[PDB]
């Protein structure tokens, strides 16, 4: 037995936490990313990068702590602890936002490790690897949003911060500056996510309400056995119900479950494509025909133009605080605003 | 169905686990406590204390602006 | 005249719905 | 427009019921993807490599079309054994309950922000 | 040289449900993207 | 207690649950005192 | 030989010594101790 | 009966729980910082 | 409205071409 | 002062009360 | 299996189907070259990223 | 039969028809290149290489011809702005026609290989069915790649036998095609040094030749042959897709950030040059040198070429467009006619005011004027009842230096406000909006479109890689799992997951 | 040239629609 086979045997032992070869990448990187996030949200400020308190130590709460993006001055520097910025100084590395690339890169490699784990375990137990394929969607989201978007922009500063309110800020930023809601790729993402939730709810309810009477208890949960060969709910009854209620119904179980995979995954992939577009400011910001008409016709008003006005307001009022490195000085009189407000 | 390890319920219902942990768990708790309450965390992570966000000479946000010499920048920020 | 295009695509979707309901492939137990 | 004004006036993003709605829909999509992928992954071989695997299932067939035990083995090794459902009925109840509860909470969030009890 | 029948050729199929699904997908994609095509 | 040599698991659960409730109660109290309390 | 060059090379060396080959040593050692009995 | 005490599961448990309790102690202490 | 002069052709082809692809495949099915 | 001290005294006594009832019933053989 | 002149010319190139070297073969050397490639890619990335600054040039349009 | 998404799998085990479909795809791609170039030539406007260069006209393939040394037409014009040059056959038209003819020949070869699919070269002589020696094919193809890479670098790029490549000054004012010598030191890895590209092609071509020689002679280890399914062509598809999306990410990045292979005269400026005021600072430096001799303001600013000023204009940043703002940048602001000259804003008190430029992020931006020490001295107020710093109250006036408006001064606040709004966008230019019926909203450059397309394609090819790698490694269970699979998956029963020999 | 703005759509559909009619009929033939 060669040493490689012996190692392979040890890594793939049946234990409470499977390790595998993929574990060598997953567990250290995932632990680094998680511990980095926890450390930053507990102890680390964003005073020098954003002028914000972002840790429990500073008095922030769960909703307002974040591992904030690094200072815009560094561009897309990877900000290694040993890099030319921190130069091995851990305190300075924390202060310049070095924890953000730490978490982002370790999380990217952890995600790779987790999907490799899906592949490895699928191969070991002898099933098709569709779980890894489904997980490609979250990977596309993470790559586009946390890497490609800031890479197309001026710096990592404009990446989403790892935090609840940081993410909320990123969301509102994308609305105001990119008109992200108007983006058809985002609308396909929304369709996929809401459709996935709908499919989850409707399938769970349909199964639970077409169950066969296989026990005597009012508690129907123990009238199932994992090794039983027969279906536990009536597909025929479900199909008739949905055909008469909704007009159409699934008749193929396999197609049903592939659809439940397909819808949210495609939603994630389409939204990731849209985010890639936004990385280069290739926005679906305006409808030029309506802009031109409004510019020449002061009685043409649509919900689109109203939303454009909202975006202008958000940008002007938010930019000085959101982008402190720019030293934006917008005097009170240049701020757009409606009457009396 | 057990992969070999001792069941959690058995371990955490046993006297020896609790003899060990009625000590170990509180010690880490008060170790983190002391980490905060001695001011070690402030100095280790560079997080400002409530009275050090601004200095008697810097009333503005100490936003970093220089690409490579941040140690000196932070020092002049105080 | 882009109104015509919008109406056209919407009508296409609705016609697909009616045919998918009325002229569906019948589920058959076999 | 409705959503933007709503956020401006109520801070719905910082409302815990809307956070529960987001958990509802994100988690519902997550569980839809997992369930579909685990069932598709554990399909019993009934077709050839040419035809769609969907033809391996016949409408109204009594037998099970996938191996739930293999799906449980895979998932309980992906995370750990006791986090994996092996009872299809409990699994499907969870699939129904998660998005429904999340959406109930977010509906109540909007309904209570209707009375200007706003987000944090 | 001789022209010999290729034994790797296979029929393609699209069942009626697949047709309805594809037609709906095409119709809704057109609905979605037409406004942006017109701009 | 009811059995010698081991703690009942429900007692352990009650004790750990009360500890967790106290931790979350301390955090909610701190939302209103000290740093981050707006005062 | 710049300071950043020295730090990159040091990063290679310390990455090896801190992660790559205490982990390989530990994995090999344990796999050869706890060996699967066929 | 007579299981090993230390395992991969033991390490996985502690790798999380130990810093977790440390951090919780830190945050508890933060609850008493005054400006 | 001054819309893109390629909008009608783009939208119509965007719908039409996949439509005839599906129609061809469906109608020939069972041959 | 002492208000949190007394408050926590009453709160802890109340908290223990229910579990005390369950524990006493379980140990003494009562119906549960 | 129609024969052509160019087909016969090319025949020995497509004749070794499935022949392998038993065991691990040259895999260690492959691994060494892969590690060197990774270090090279790291070097050029960090140079492009300005996280590795060498003397003699600047990562700038001016050179 | 086959579902619609699996139709092409019929050439999976048919090497002759796989070659046929590859030939047809190659013919389609080459024909696209030729016809794209022909269309661009049919609409290209070559009259003004300064203010209407190729990248303002939505020219996508023309810069790629020009990058490698094809810079002249049969109509006498050259993209370097020169005329009367004789390129020979290898003009834009010649290259496009060559691609069309290549497309035809490839189409015919594809037809031949489709019809005569059953060549005995494809059949395993040991047994008798179709088989490809994939490792040996890799050795052959890699050796060829190394030869062609080395030849490209050492002969074309060096000018030993070939045109060289496009090189330019750092400010994109004197771009042209010349031989480039390789740089063998560390500077060869500076992405903005073309000698690095030359030395890369020589060295990597040599390495590819050596590696192909190795792969023509040494057979795969049995371990690797089994692990990577080297008898399965889908493993090649998987790893090829991986390498391809790697390359696509790289080319997208080098296009977005700029480098020696993406010069601004061919693809336009980058967003980062606008971000950092690269051209603005160079312009100011030239003006300051002129002044330091003793030139007046008007003379010093008149020394500034219109091309550099045109680079210093936000409408030429690739980060200003829209996903559905289609076509050439000339369809946006119009065709640039001339530089208006540099405005200098003075308020009533003589303070010199700087208009804050619009960042790449902002679709709209407030007009703000600051003095030397960064204090707002004038603006354009939104609300006027509490206005304090308006152009009207502060008496801001603008005088122009160089360009069309040289020597003129404006005091009418309407004109001052108009020119302040122009100054927000950088250097000001007169535009022909009639020719394109330009709409007034910015477009992105070919740099932006290329980066977008290739970033998206790379992202999708990641999924392609995952799909085909999974199909390669899980080929045995593609049609479903074994109708047994009972106790192999159960927990704790075996010592190693799946390994039936363990417990 | 100022040509009819419906020329492209008219010509393209004039060719396309009968083309797909013929294609459908031919491809399904023998079903
Ligand atoms: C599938 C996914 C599977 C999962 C994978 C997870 C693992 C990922 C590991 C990869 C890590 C990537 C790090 C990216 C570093 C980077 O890019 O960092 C950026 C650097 C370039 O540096 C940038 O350069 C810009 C332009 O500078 C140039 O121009 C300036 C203005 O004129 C100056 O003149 C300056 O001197 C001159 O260099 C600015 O200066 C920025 O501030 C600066 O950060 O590129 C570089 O290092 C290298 C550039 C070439 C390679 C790029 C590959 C990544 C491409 C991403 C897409 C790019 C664009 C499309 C966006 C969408
Ligand atoms: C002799 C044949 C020939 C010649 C001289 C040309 C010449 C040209 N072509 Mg063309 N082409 C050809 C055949 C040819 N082509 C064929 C057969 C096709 C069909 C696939 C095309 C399709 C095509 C398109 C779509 C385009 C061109 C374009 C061009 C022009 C610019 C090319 C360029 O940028 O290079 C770019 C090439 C590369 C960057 C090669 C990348 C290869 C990667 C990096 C290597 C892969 C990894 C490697 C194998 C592994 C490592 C090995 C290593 C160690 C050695 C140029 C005039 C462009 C143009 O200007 O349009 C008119 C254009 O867009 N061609
Ligand atoms: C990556 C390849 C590439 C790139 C970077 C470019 C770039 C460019 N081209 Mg071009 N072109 C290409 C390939 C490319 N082209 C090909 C293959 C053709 C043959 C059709 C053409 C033919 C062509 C013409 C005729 C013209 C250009 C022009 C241009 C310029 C204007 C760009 C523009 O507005 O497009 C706009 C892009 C969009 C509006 C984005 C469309 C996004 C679609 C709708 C996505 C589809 C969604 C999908 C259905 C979702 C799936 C659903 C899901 C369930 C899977 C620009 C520099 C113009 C120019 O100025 O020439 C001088 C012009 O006249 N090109
Ligand atoms: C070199 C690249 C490459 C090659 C040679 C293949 C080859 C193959 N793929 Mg694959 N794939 C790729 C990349 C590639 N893929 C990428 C990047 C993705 C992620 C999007 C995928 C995702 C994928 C899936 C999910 C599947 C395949 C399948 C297949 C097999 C059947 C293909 C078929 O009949 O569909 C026929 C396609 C049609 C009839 C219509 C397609 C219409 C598309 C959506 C629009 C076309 C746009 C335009 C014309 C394409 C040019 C764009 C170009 C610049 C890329 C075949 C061997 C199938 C398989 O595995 O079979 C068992 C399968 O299920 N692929
Ligand atoms: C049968 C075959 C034909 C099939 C056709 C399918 C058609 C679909 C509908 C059209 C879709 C595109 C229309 C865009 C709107 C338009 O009118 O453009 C019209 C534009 C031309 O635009 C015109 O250009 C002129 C100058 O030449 C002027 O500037 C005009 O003002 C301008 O309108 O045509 C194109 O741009 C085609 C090229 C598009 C490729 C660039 C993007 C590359 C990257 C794409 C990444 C996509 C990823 C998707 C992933 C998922
Ligand atoms: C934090 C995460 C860290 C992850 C750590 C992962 C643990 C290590 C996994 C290593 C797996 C890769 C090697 C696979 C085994 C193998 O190839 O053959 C095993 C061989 C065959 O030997 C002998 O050969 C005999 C004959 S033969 O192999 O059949 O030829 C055979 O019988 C016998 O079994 C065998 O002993 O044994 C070896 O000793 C060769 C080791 C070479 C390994 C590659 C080295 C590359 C890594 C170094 C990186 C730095 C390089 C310098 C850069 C500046
Ligand atoms: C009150 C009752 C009256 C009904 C009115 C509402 C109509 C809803 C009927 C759904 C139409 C079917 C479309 C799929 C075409 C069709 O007939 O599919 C039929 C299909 C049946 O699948 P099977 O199980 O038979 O599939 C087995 C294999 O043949 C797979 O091809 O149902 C589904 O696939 C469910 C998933 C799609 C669900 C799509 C719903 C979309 C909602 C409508 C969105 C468009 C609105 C646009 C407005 C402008
Ligand atoms: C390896 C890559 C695969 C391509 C093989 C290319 C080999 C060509 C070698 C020519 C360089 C040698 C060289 O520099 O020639 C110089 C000569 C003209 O060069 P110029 O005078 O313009 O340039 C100055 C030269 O005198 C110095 O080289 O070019 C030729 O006559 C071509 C000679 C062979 C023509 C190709 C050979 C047959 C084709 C195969
Ligand atoms: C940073 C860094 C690092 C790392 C580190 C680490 C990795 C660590 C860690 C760490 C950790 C890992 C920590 C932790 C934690 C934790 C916490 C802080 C917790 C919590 C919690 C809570 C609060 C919960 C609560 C609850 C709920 C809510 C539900 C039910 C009940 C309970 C109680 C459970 C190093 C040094 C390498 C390098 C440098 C950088
Ligand atoms: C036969 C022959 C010939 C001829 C040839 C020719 C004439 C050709 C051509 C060709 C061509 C002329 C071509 C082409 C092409 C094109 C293509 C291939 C394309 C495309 C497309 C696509 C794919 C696109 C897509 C899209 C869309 C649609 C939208 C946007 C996005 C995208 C881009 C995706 C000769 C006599 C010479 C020789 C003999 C033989
Ligand atoms: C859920 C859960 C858990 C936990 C639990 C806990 C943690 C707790 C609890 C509980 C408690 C901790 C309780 C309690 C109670 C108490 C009560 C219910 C009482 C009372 C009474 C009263 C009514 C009072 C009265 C009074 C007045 C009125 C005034 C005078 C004095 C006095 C104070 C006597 C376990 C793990 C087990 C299981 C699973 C989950
Ligand atoms: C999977 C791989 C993971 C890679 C990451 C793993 C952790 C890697 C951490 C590497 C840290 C590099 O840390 C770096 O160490 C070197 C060498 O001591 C320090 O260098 C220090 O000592 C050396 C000599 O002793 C002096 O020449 C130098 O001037 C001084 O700074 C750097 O200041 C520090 O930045
Ligand atoms: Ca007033
Ligand atoms: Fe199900």
């Amino acid at each position: 037995r060669g040493w490689f086979d012996v190692l392979d045997d040890w890594l793939k032992r049946d234990r409470f936490v499977f390790i595998g070869w993929s574990g060598l990448l997953l567990f250290p990187c995932a632990f680094m990313a998680l511990g980095g996030w926890l450390t930053g949200t507990t102890f680390v400020t964003s005073w020098y990068t954003h002028g914000l308190a972002s840790s429990y130590l500073e008095g922030a709460n769960f909703l307002t702590v974040a591992v904030s993006s690094p200072a815009d001055a560094f561009g897309h520097s990877l900000l290694f602890l040993w890099g030319p910025e921190a130069q091995g100084n851990l305190t300075r590395w924390f202060q310049i936002g070095g924890l953000w690339p730490f978490v982002a890169l370790h999380g990217a490699f952890g995600l790779i490790g987790f999907m490799l784990r899906q592949f490895e375990i699928s191969r070991l137990v002898g099933i098709r690897p569709y779980n890894a394929i489904a997980f490609s969607g979250p990977i596309a989201v993470f790559v586009s949003v946390f890497l490609m978007y800031p890479l197309g922009q001026s710096s990592w500063f404009f990446a989403p911060s790892f935090g609840v309110a940081g993410i909320f800020r990123f969301i509102l930023f994308l609305q105001g500056f990119h008109n992200w809601t108007l983006n058809p790729f985002h609308m396909m993402g929304v369709a996929g996510i809401l459709g996935g939730a709908l499919l989850c709810a409707i399938h769970g309810a349909t199964v639970e309400n077409t169950l066969f009477e296989d026990g005597e208890d009012s508690n129907t949960f123990r009238a199932f056995e994992p090794t039983q060969a027969e279906e536990t709910y009536s597909m025929v009854t479900a199909n008739r119900f949905w055909s008469q209620i909704f007009g159409i119904a699934f008749s193929n179980k396999r197609w049903l479950h592939f659809f439940m995979l397909f819808v949210p995954v495609t939603g994630l992939w389409m939204s990731s494509v849209g985010i890639v577009g936004l990385a280069l400011n290739l926005r679906a910001y305006d409808f030029v025909s309506q802009e031109l008409r409004a510019a020449e016709d002061p009685e043409f008003e649509t919900f689109y133009t109203k939303n454009i006005l909202l975006n202008e307001g958000m940008r002007a009022w938010m930019a000085p605080q959101d982008q402190p490195h720019e030293n934006f000085i917008f005097p009170e009189e240049v701020l757009p605003r409606g009457n009396a407000l | 169905g057990t992969t070999g390890e001792r069941p959690f319920s058995d371990i955490v219902t046993s006297i020896r686990y609790w003899v060990i942990h009625s000590i170990t768990i509180p010690m880490l708790f008060i170790a983190g406590w002391l980490f905060v309450s001695t001011g070690l965390a402030y100095d280790a992570f560079g997080t400002p204390r409530p009275d050090e966000y601004f200095t008697q000479t810097r009333q503005e946000l100490p936003i970093l602006q220089e690409r490579y010499d941040i140690n000196q920048e932070i020092q002049e920020f105080n | 005249m882009e109104s015509v295009a919008y109406i056209l695509v919407l009508t296409m979707a609705l016609a697909v719905l009616f045919f998918a309901i009325a002229f569906r492939e019948p589920p058959r137990i076999e | 427009n409705f959503m933007i004004v709503f956020q401006a006036e109520h801070n719905i993003l910082m409302h815990p019921f809307h956070m529960l709605g987001v958990a509802g829909v994100f988690g519902g999509s997550l569980f839809s993807a997992m369930h579909g992928s685990l069932v598709t992954s554990s399909l019993v071989r009934e077709t050839t490599e040419v035809e769609s695997q969907n033809y391996g299932y016949k409408f109204g067939q009594e037998e099970e079309t996938y191996n739930i035990v293999a799906a449980h083995g895979y998932f309980g090794r992906l995370i750990f054994q006791y986090a994996s459902f092996n009872n299809s009925r409990s699994l499907h109840f969870f699939l129904g309950a998660w998005p429904v509860i999340g959406i109930w909470f977010t509906a109540m969030g909007v309904s209570t922000m209707a009375f200007n009890l706003n987000g944090f | 040289m001789d022209r010999n029948s290729n034994p790797n050729r296979q029929p393609v199929e699209l069942n009626r449900t697949s047709l309805y699904l594809g037609l709906l997908l095409v119709a809704v994609l057109g609905i979605l993207f037409s406004s942006y095509f017109f701009n | 207690m009811f059995a010698e040599g081991r703690i009942p698991l429900w007692v352990v659960g009650v004790v750990a649950g009360i500890g967790a409730i106290g931790v979350l109660g301390l955090f909610f109290y701190g939302a209103y005192a000290g740093l981050g309390s707006s005062m | 030989m710049t300071p950043s060059l020295a730090n990159f090379l040091w990063s290679l060396v310390l990455g090896a010594a801190i992660v790559l080959i205490p982990a390989t040593v530990g994995l090999i050692f344990i796999s050869q101790k706890d060996k699967i009995t066929r | 009966v007579t299981y090993p005490i230390f395992t991969v599961r033991w390490l996985a448990v502690h790798t999380l729980a130990v810093p977790s309790v440390f951090f919780v102690g830190a945050i508890a202490a933060m609850q008493f910082i005054q400006r | 409205m001054q819309v893109n002069n390629l909008g009608f052709i783009a939208s119509i082809l965007f719908v039409l071409v996949p439509t005839v692809f599906l129609l061809i495949l469906f109608i020939q099915t069972g041959k | 002062n002492l208000e949190p001290i007394f408050q926590l005294t009453f709160l802890g006594l109340i908290v223990l009360a229910g579990p005390a009832v369950v524990f006493v019933l379980a140990f003494r053989g009562g119906d549960l | 299996a129609q024969r052509t002149r160019l087909g016969d010319i090319l025949r020995p190139l497509n004749s070794e189907y499935g022949k392998v070297v038993p065991g691990w073969g040259t895999t260690p050397v492959m691994g060494v070259f892969m590690a060197l490639f990774l270090v090279f890619l790291l070097i050029i990335l960090q140079i492009y990223n300005s996280s590795l600054i060498l003397e003699g040039f600047s990562v700038d349009w001016a050179g | 039969g086959l579902p619609w998404y699996r139709v092409h799998t019929v050439v999976l085990n048919d090497p002759g028809r796989l070659i046929s479909v590859h030939l047809m795809h190659t013919a389609l791609v080459a024909g696209w290149a030729g016809s794209m170039a022909l269309y661009e030539l049919a609409i290209f406007d070559s009259s003004d290489a300064v203010l209407n260069p190729m990248w303002r006209q939505g020219m996508f393939v023309l810069p790629f011809m020009a990058r490698l040394g094809v810079t002249s037409s049969w109509n006498g014009w050259s993209v370097t702005g020169e005329t009367g040059l004789d390129p020979g056959f290898w003009s834009f038209e010649g290259v496009a026609a060559a691609h069309i003819v290549l497309s035809g020949l490839l189409f015919l070869a594809a037809v031949w290989h489709w019809v005569f699919w059953d060549l005995e070269l494809f059949v395993d002589p040991r047994t008798g069915e179709s088989a490809l020696d994939l490792p040996k094919m890799f050795g052959i193809h890699l050796f060829l790649s190394g030869l062609l890479c080395f030849g490209f670098g050492a002969f074309h790029l060096t000018g030993v036998w070939g045109p060289g490549m496009w090189v330019s000054d750092p400010y994109g004012l004197t771009g042209h095609v010349q031989p480039v010598a390789p740089e063998w030191g560390p500077a060869g890895f500076n992405p903005f040094n073309p000698g690095g590209v030359v030395a890369h092609h020589i060295a990597a071509g040599i390495v590819g030749i050596i590696a192909g020689l190795f792969h023509l002679t040494v057979r795969p280890p049995e371990r690797l042959y089994k692990a990577l399914r080297m008898g399965n062509i889908e493993t090649v598809l998987s790893s090829s897709i991986a390498a391809v999306f790697f390359a696509a990410f790289v080319v997208a990045g080098t296009m977005w950030y700029g480098n020696a292979t993406t010069p601004i005269e061919l693809f336009g400026p980058t967003r980062y040059q606008w971000d950092k005021g690269y051209f603005q600072e160079e312009i100011q430096r030239r003006v300051d040198s002129q002044l330091a001799e003793g030139a007046s303001l008007s003379e010093a600013w008149s020394t500034i070429p219109e091309k550099l000023a045109f680079y210093d204009y936000v409408g030429n940043s690739p980060a200003k467009g829209g996903l559905f703002r289609t076509g050439a940048m000339n369809s946006g602001d119009g065709i640039a006619q001339e530089w208006i000259g540099h405005p200098i804003f003075k308020d009533k008190e003589g303070r010199e005011l700087e208009v804050r430029r619009m960042p790449n992020f902002f679709e709209t931006f407030p007009v703000i004027m600051t003095d030397a020490d960064g204090v707002v001295r004038a603006d354009i107020p939104f609300r006027r009842s509490e206005s304090k710093f308006s152009v009207e109250q502060t008496g801001v006036t603008v005088s122009f230096y160089g360009g069309a408006l040289d020597g003129q001064t404006f005091s009418n606040p309407s004109d001052v406000k108009k020119f302040a709004r122009k100054a927000q966008l950088g250097e000001g230019f007169d535009f022909d909006t009639e020719t394109f019926n330009s709409d007034g909203v910015f477009r992105t450059s070919p740099r932006g479109w290329f980066t977008f397309g290739h970033a998206v394609f790379a992202l999708l090819f990641f999924f392609g890689h995952i799909w085909h790698g999974s199909r390669t490694l899980f080929r045995d269970v593609f049609a479903g799992v074994d109708p047994g699979l009972e106790e192999q998956v159960e927990f704790g029963v075996f010592a190693k997951v799946g390994d039936l020999s363990t417990r």
